[PDB]
């Protein structure tokens, strides 16, 4: 009985940690769209053709 | 507006040419204008250069090369729930009764994955289905397969619309038949069998009728079960019955050659265990509900070894065999005790009362038969006391294993009985220990309990 | 306790760990798309047996690079993938994740886990395709695997790293003797594999509890591939397996591995096979069939101190690793002497025959000595039980053949007499309850009784009934001795005295 | 398709070609020859079962300003093979060839925004030390990398588009 | 003990609202080498912490 | 100076310029990351093409490696420094001891001694085994196959057949290893060295768990290496430990050569293939080898094309069968279809022959019996049918025997039984003076002294 | 779509000329070779069933004539051939040594001395593929062939120009 009532503790914490991992990709997708419509565009650009 | 264009028809297949950005993805639906009436194509095999191969669900007479062919992204959708009972549809979901127009709150595509590993029940219940039969000696698991192993002329379509009847009466559960490649005449006859009992408010219907091509029988399979994957989805606990499941996998093998791959085994289908797993992995019993399924099985030339019976064998839990004999002694239902197994009889599943019960009446109806045959050759002087004993407790449970539906009612004219497990438990741990012995044996026949047949026999 | 906190620190290494640097990588266009097969063009740096990843997180395996296209099976559900999608190659040779961590993980046959428990550790990759340890880096097996079976243990012993198939037809116990035998190493040190190929989910979520529920399941890897899956997917099943058994093998642990249906994973590659037009042999398999369940089993091995000295760079000295692997075979109708059953024995060293007339008889496990038998022998015994055993096979297969003869006519001459009741008072006694494993201390007390004789004057219908109070007996006084024979299986003049006084004082003082 | 039977045709007429140093007039005997294939009427005939010769000398009549002792025997030895569906794809096959012996290539750049001289003038320099070959830069507008430079040297790709490290990042999570 | 974990799931879903804003911040700003004032993304991250 | 073109599995296609293109049979080599491997060249396509098999892992090749043409074929060590040792298809030495010190290396492909260049001798070698060398006597050097299906004996019978010859071979020896289990190999290189014959035993090893290639061509290198000690002029033992890999390697590799399949799906050039290996393991007026072949039939069918084939190779043949092991007479061999070309009147002499045709009449009688024995039992036979029936038990159970090789599975201690005292045992069963024993007296006995000997003990 | 031995060297040669010119219809050359097969380009008049004469002192039998390819049979040791080996047809169609110097003597195929008993004397050639004699050419078979089987010489009789099966197992 107990090993069944710690792999719920295991399917919640990952049921949760799950959540949060998606919220924040959705966040910083929002977060970037609106934000970048600028020469910030520029600088990401010439750091790749430098790497390049 | 569509955009691709016929570029072959040969037969039953048809080849179409896509735009190269817009090529549709397989098992996606698409239809053309054939002269004045629609057809569906289902999405086989994409080749190279936007051209993808397609089976017609229908004639293909009359199309032309060059005809315009319109892109649902989707595949075939067929109406689901409620509005579905009582109605009768082909492959594609629409009516092919008179009744007309369904109600169609939802359309649901034919093809899913089965139930995830976490998504499936963490217990395994049993269904009682009232039958004294299949309740003692073939047990099904809820979420089962269950195989019919008997011809016709043995009861099976007053056995299937018994349990159609006990599900949505004893339980809240609706049924789905699926006639998968069925005579035209027995999909009529069927039809009004159940009109005039009554249970056709609690059953849909869909019959993929053999005239039909390929392509149709194939997906009739799949309509029934995404049917029942809505009632279970709502939460009910759902029976699936399909008409034959050899049809199915012969369908597959048709249409498997007409799209020219290499046959495999005894000139079956190279996919020939992957699409019998796809139809049975998703009938099981998940944590919001279950499908039961009970079906037909064929085995061709009487040959258990053949891929067809070997390739379902290996997904069937319990099996009925319906006998001649049985039903030649006046016995319904006409279940062979004998033959029939399920593979829920342990201790560990069933419980020790039960297997011990139904390990002693095979015991005893063994060796009734044993002794039967000492009785043709050497008559009954030959049997002691004990196998006298025996021959009478056997004869005893013989009588109580008939019973009356409720659907019977119209021959008999006895009401009919719904009997609980722990009622049949009772019945034959009194009739193997003896108790009993001292009233006859035509008061078990066609009784109900056990309560019933002492009470029977005070004025018989 | 579940902390929230916890939870937000670990998404905060993983944003801390990104690396956005990019990297120049090779790609494709799918040209078409049929039955899980693909046709890539492009891929000018791809090789043979490399992974491509999809569109999704979905894989595909490399089979043919042709002149201007490469084929490719996809490793899921293929039926949203569509001619113009782009394909990238990564470098990696198909890999699975490896280490002592995945024990207590229900595993998809590309390392993902299936279970709820979240994401996984290892400890690094393993290649999914190896050839096995040559002959000089092999060892001799000369350890015993101990089943919970009477039967098998006594009849058909099995070494670390022995491979034993188990045969016979459906509904016969093949599963239930192979997961009794990973439930009796939950305590003998001896790491556990299950791979289900092509079983019923309902099945494999049962067998996955009743691990649970003995306890046994903190020991085991158990890696799926359902029916439903496409069948690349249960091809690669059982080599994804074995490669997460030679982690423990080499670093010089032993481990045991069960593959559930190798005859369904013949099927699925049949499959594969024929829709990428191969010619078929026999009963349809190609010729490669022999060379798919070849390379596998292979791995199967034990392998000298030398081997893992030079494996693990000297972190290990001296110990020996093994993989013990117990594959299954379905045989229709008890043929024995049909395509891929004839194979696998070929491969195998030994069998275990699962008979279905003794099934039905209440005979179970179902064991038919004659054709069962074990090729490493002895070695893998100990020296009691190799003792007490001795002779008890062709003695059974004997009693077998002699009751033929004997239902046929009448000719009973007493020393007929003496061996039909022997034989079938140690038949009686051979059978035993599921999930009811005993010890070599109890099957040594059982196998003396049986062969000292003790167990004339005794009724048949009372052999079930002597045992278990035997059994209570040495369980109550006697129980020192089982605690030695336990330890060391060693057997002696003085442990054979104490045996012969236990037997005496049971059979003269108790009653059953 | 015609990709695979296309190569030895593509092959045997660029080293002819490079022999008589008329490489340049070889693609547009190619070009032209590729433009009658697609044309409504002659490609009813091309998929008729006319003999290969009268076929041959038909399409070689229309083939005027055609170098009619190479160009021509290389269309005949097409058609007396049936082939003649795989010239478009062999003209395509040619001008690869040539670019590969021309130690010259076209690589393609896409972004959201249209980019800035001085942009393109560090990615051609970049390109040009990242390979052997000249390059010709072609400007694709889309607003689907939103942020960044998509560098599309045919199959070789270097991602520097922010919703690349975007969906790059979800999965690591 | 499902009891239990019930009334922790409500508590840890309501402490990774407020934690999502600040974790989808920090990876927007990783993606992008340069860093964001918030000065139009309050009303963005805010429609994050209500979802969760 | 070539580039990989194709990748079939373990077929690899290599495009060279047209004035260097390799010959048939040639070996090119790869670097396949940080290993290297080795091509054999198959076929000429055209237009500088070449179809080749790799002799080794084929993953991880990528289209476009350079490959490098060495201007001869595969060539093994030879000789006397080949002796004790272990060896790759490759001739590359796979014990851990150091490099072989050969002197010389020679080809694996060569052609057959000519037609008159071949010896014949009737000389009979005498073996342990009772039913062997009564029922299929065989000859210094000449040919011996075992048939069997899988799990029959064929390994133990071999491995007693290397025990009982080199009490009287002096020689030196050479072992083959194509596709077997690497466990036997190194059970056997154990006992090998355990007993310090392994001076004397040269092993070539390309077991089943390598790629086709080597399984291929491993058999033709044990091959070379017996040619050359017979060359030298010794006479030699060479033992191979399953000829049938040779011919499944070849079916796994033939569709991926591009060529039509053949009868149940095998190879269209079967017949040669096995022919041009087989005719080049003989005797010599030089000198002689001696060769025992094991012969695996799949799914226990006698009439498949591969052992079909195979029978016609060989001097004596005997066949193994599951339903004689299955009773649990071992060796279990069938008396009623293994046979000799040495079993004639002129060479073991007129009691010999007698005897043997004497126990196969006895034996197929009781065959013709078994039908009606089946359907109503032994009563409604004729008064001497029940002595016939009888005789064949007793004669079914001498047949049998305890092996030295054996006791790790008996327990029971082995025996070996000479000529003259099995044929006097046999003869005086059919004479019947024994006919007053029980069948379970005959039952793994040496010698008929044992069998009445044991019918004292009952 | 698959190739046909269209391959670039030839192609190119096609491109300088493709009327190419007579040369010889007499001679060709290997194009490929494999298990004892080769494929030869040219060939022009080689007749069907014709013996080509390839480098060495080697033969094949022309078997299939295809639009511009000949599949030839080698007729010994194949593995030392190569691509781009030119060959000449004969006019010869396959013959062998004939007569009663043949008695006594082992040959092979070829009719090469195999005993090494030293050359054959021979009394001419004749050709291996022959037409059988007419319907009008034969006569009934009256005289016997005596086996010295009592079984055979009396149930099975055997008369000269009888054609008489031995059938059975191994
Ligand atoms: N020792 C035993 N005694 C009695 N019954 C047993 C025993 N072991 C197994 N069984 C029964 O055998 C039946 C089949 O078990 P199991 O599924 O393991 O056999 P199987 O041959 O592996 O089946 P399958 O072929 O479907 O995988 C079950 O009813 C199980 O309870
Ligand atoms: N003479 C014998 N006495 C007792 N047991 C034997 C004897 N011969 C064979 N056996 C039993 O049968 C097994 C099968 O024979 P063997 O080991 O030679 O394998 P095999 O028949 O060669 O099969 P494979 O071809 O796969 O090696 C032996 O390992 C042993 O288990
Ligand atoms: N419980 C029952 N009572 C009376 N008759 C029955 C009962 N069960 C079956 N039968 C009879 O069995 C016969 C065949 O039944 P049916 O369902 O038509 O079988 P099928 O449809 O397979 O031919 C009919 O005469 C039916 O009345
Ligand atoms: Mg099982
Ligand atoms: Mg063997």
């Amino acid at each position: 009985a107990q090993a069944e009532i710690e792999a719920e503790r295991k399917r919640a914490r990952e049921e949760l940690r799950k959540q949060v991992a998606i919220l924040a990709v959705a966040g910083a997708e929002k977060i970037i769209e609106r934000s970048v419509d600028e020469a910030a565009n520029s600088d990401i650009v010439d750091k790749l053709v430098a790497e390049l | 507006m569509a955009t691709g264009k016929i570029v072959q028809v040969i037969g039953a297949v048809v080849d179409v040419e896509f735009p190269q950005d817009a090529v549709p993805r397989v098992y996606d639906a698409l239809e053309v204008q054939n002269g004045n009436e629609r057809l569906v194509l289902e999405v086989q095999q994409q080749l190279g250069g936007g051209i993808v191969r397609t089976i017609a669900m229908g004639s293909s007479d009359g199309l032309r090369r060059g005809l315009d062919v319109k892109d649902l992204e989707h595949p075939i959708e067929v109406p689901v729930g409620k509005a579905t009972l009582g109605r009768i549809m082909n492959v594609l979901g629409e009516p092919v009764d008179m009744k007309g127009e369904i109600g169609e709150e939802e359309r649901w595509a034919i093809h899913r994955a089965a139930p995830s590993y976490e998504e499936l029940s963490n217990s395994q219940e049993l269904l009682e289905t009232g039958i004294k039969v299949i309740d003692l000696m073939a047990p099904f698991a809820k979420g089962g397969k269950v195989g019919l192993f008997g011809g016709a002329g043995v009861g099976k379509t007053v056995n299937m619309m018994e349990l159609i009847r006990n599900i949505a009466i004893e339980h809240s559960g609706y049924s789905v038949f699926a006639g998968v490649g069925e005579r035209t005449r027995e999909g009529n006859d069927f039809y009004h069998e159940m009109t005039d009992s009554n249970v056709i408010d609690k059953v849909s219907l869909v019959y993929g009728q053999m005239n039909e091509p390929p392509g149709n029988r194939l997906r009739v399979a799949l309509t029934g079960l995404t049917m029942a994957e809505k009632f279970r989805d709502e939460g009910r606990d759902v029976l699936l019955f399909v008409d034959n499941i050899y049809r199915y996998t012969l369908a597959g093998t048709e249409v498997s050659a007409l799209l020219g791959r290499m046959p495999s085994a005894v000139g079956y289908q190279p996919t020939l265990a992957e699409e019998m797993g796809v139809l049975q992995e998703r009938i099981t019993s998940t944590k919001t509900g279950s499908i039961t399924s009970v079906q037909a099985v064929y085995v061709p030339a009487d040959d258990l070894t053949d891929p067809s019976p070997a390739t379902t064998f290996a997904h069937l839990d319990a099996t009925v065999v319906l006998s001649r004999q049985i039903a030649s002694l006046g016995i319904y239902p006409a279940v062979d005790p004998l033959d029939s197994t399920s593979r829920q009889l342990d201790p560990l599943v069933v419980g020790q009362e039960h297997y011990d019960t139904a390990r002693g009446v095979q015991s005893i109806l063994q060796r009734y038969q044993e002794l039967k045959d000492i009785i043709a050759i050497l008559g009954m002087d030959e049997l002691s006391e004990e196998d006298k004993l025996v021959v009478a407790r056997a004869r005893k449970i013989q009588r109580f294993l008939s019973q009356p539906f409720f659907v019977a009612e119209v021959f008999t004219g006895s009401p009919g009985k719904y009997v609980s497990l722990k009622d049949t438990i009772r019945g034959f741990k009194g009739i193997m220990e003896g108790e009993y012995d001292h009233l006859p044996e035509q008061a078990f026949y066609m009784v109900g309990s056990i309560e019933e047949a002492v009470e029977k026999a005070k004025k018989l | 306790q579940l902390n929230s906190t916890e939870i937000s620190e670990l998404i905060k290494q993983r944003i801390a760990q990104f690396n956005v640097v990019s990297e120049a990588h090779n790609e494709g266009t799918i040209v078409s798309v049929s039955d899980g097969v693909i046709r890539i063009h492009g891929l000018a740096d791809a090789m043979q047996g490399e992974m491509i990843s999809l569109p999704g997180n979905r894989y595909a395996i490399a089979l043919n690079l042709e002149r201007d296209s490469v084929g490719a099976v996809v490793m899921g559900p293929y039926a949203d993938l569509a001619e113009g999608m782009k394909v990238k190659a990564t470098g990696r040779i198909l890999e699975v994740p490896v280490g002592r961590g995945l024990l207590g993980r229900v595993v998809n046959t590309l390392g993902a886990p299936i279970d709820g428990k979240g994401p996984l550790d290892h400890d690094g990759f393993s290649a999914v395709e190896a050839i096995a340890p040559g002959v000089i880096e092999r060892q001799s097996v000369d350890q015993p695997v101990q089943t919970g079976y009477k039967a098998v243990d006594s009849m058909i012993p099995i070494g670390r790293g022995q491979r034993e198939l188990i045969i016979g037809d459906r509904q016969t116990g093949k599963t239930a003797l192979a997961i009794d035998a990973i439930i009796n190493q939950r305590d003998s040190g001896i790491k556990a594999i299950y791979v289900a190929i092509g079983q019923k989910a309902s099945t494999i979520s049962n067998v996955v509890r009743k691990l649970e529920e003995h306890g046994a399941l903190a020991n085991t890897i158990v890696v799926v591939a359902t029916a439903s899956e496409s069948a690349a997917l249960q091809y690669l099943a059982p080599y994804a397996g074995a490669a997460m058994g030679e982690y423990f093998r080499d670093r010089g642990e032993d481990a045991l591995i069960i593959y559930d249906d190798l005859s369904k994973q013949a099927v699925a590659y049949r499959q594969i096979s024929l829709l990428l037009r191969r010619p078929p042999g026999r009963e349809a398999f190609p010729g490669d069939v022999f060379y798919l369940h070849s390379r596998l089993l292979e791995r199967a091995a034990r392998v000298n101190a030398e081997y893992v000295e030079a494996f693990t760079k000297g972190e290990v000295k001296g110990k020996t690793g093994s993989l013990t692997a117990l594959p299954i075979i379905e045989t229709q109708a008890g043929d024995v002497s049909a395509f891929v059953p004839t194979n696998v024995i070929s491969i195998t060293d030994g069998q275990i025959f699962l008979e279905t007339n003794l099934f039905n008889a209440g005979i179970r496990p179902a064991v038919n000595p004659g054709i069962s038998v074990s090729r490493v022998g002895g070695a893998a015994q100990t020296k009691i039980m190799k003792k007490l055993s001795g002779g008890i096979r062709t003695a059974l297969a004997q009693y077998r053949e002699l009751a033929a003869f004997s239902q046929f006519a009448s000719d009973l001459d007493d020393a007929t007499r003496k061996q039909l009741d022997h034989g079938q008072k140690v038949t009686e006694l051979l059978k035993q309850k599921q999930y009811a494993p005993m010890s070599v201390a109890q099957q040594s007390l059982v196998l003396f009784a049986a062969e000292r004789g003790y167990l004339a004057d005794v009724e048949l219908s009372k052999i079930g009934s002597f045992e278990a109070a035997l059994l209570a007996y040495v369980d109550r006084d006697h129980a020192p001795l089982m605690q030695e024979i336990n330890q060391t299986g060693g057997y002696n003049d003085e442990i054979e005295g104490k045996l012969k006084g236990i037997l005496d004082s049971f059979k003269a003082t108790q009653s059953w | 398709e015609f990709i695979t039977v296309a190569r030895p045709y593509a092959k045997a007429a660029f080293d002819f070609a490079v022999e008589h140093q008329s490489v340049e007039r070889w693609q547009d005997m190619l070009a032209f020859a590729a433009e009658v294939t697609k044309n409504e009427q002659m490609a009813e005939l091309l998929s008729g079962a006319l003999a290969p010769e009268t076929l041959a000398e038909s399409f070689i009549a229309v083939a005027g300003e055609q170098l009619d002792e190479n160009g021509q025997n290389l269309i005949r030895v097409m058609a007396e093979n049936g082939r003649l569906n795989a010239l478009p794809d062999v003209l395509e096959q040619f001008i690869h060839l040539r670019a590969v012996s021309e130690a010259t290539a076209e690589v393609d750049v896409i972004s959201a925004a249209a980019l800035s001289e001085q942009q393109l003038a560090k990615i051609s320099a970049a390109m040009e030390k990242r390979l052997s070959r000249k390059v010709k830069l072609n400007a694709k507008i889309d607003k689907s990398v939103m942020a960044g430079v998509i560098i599309r040297a045919g199959d070789m790709v270097i991602d520097g588009s922010v919703r690349g490290r975007l969906e790059r990042l979800a999965d690591v999570l």
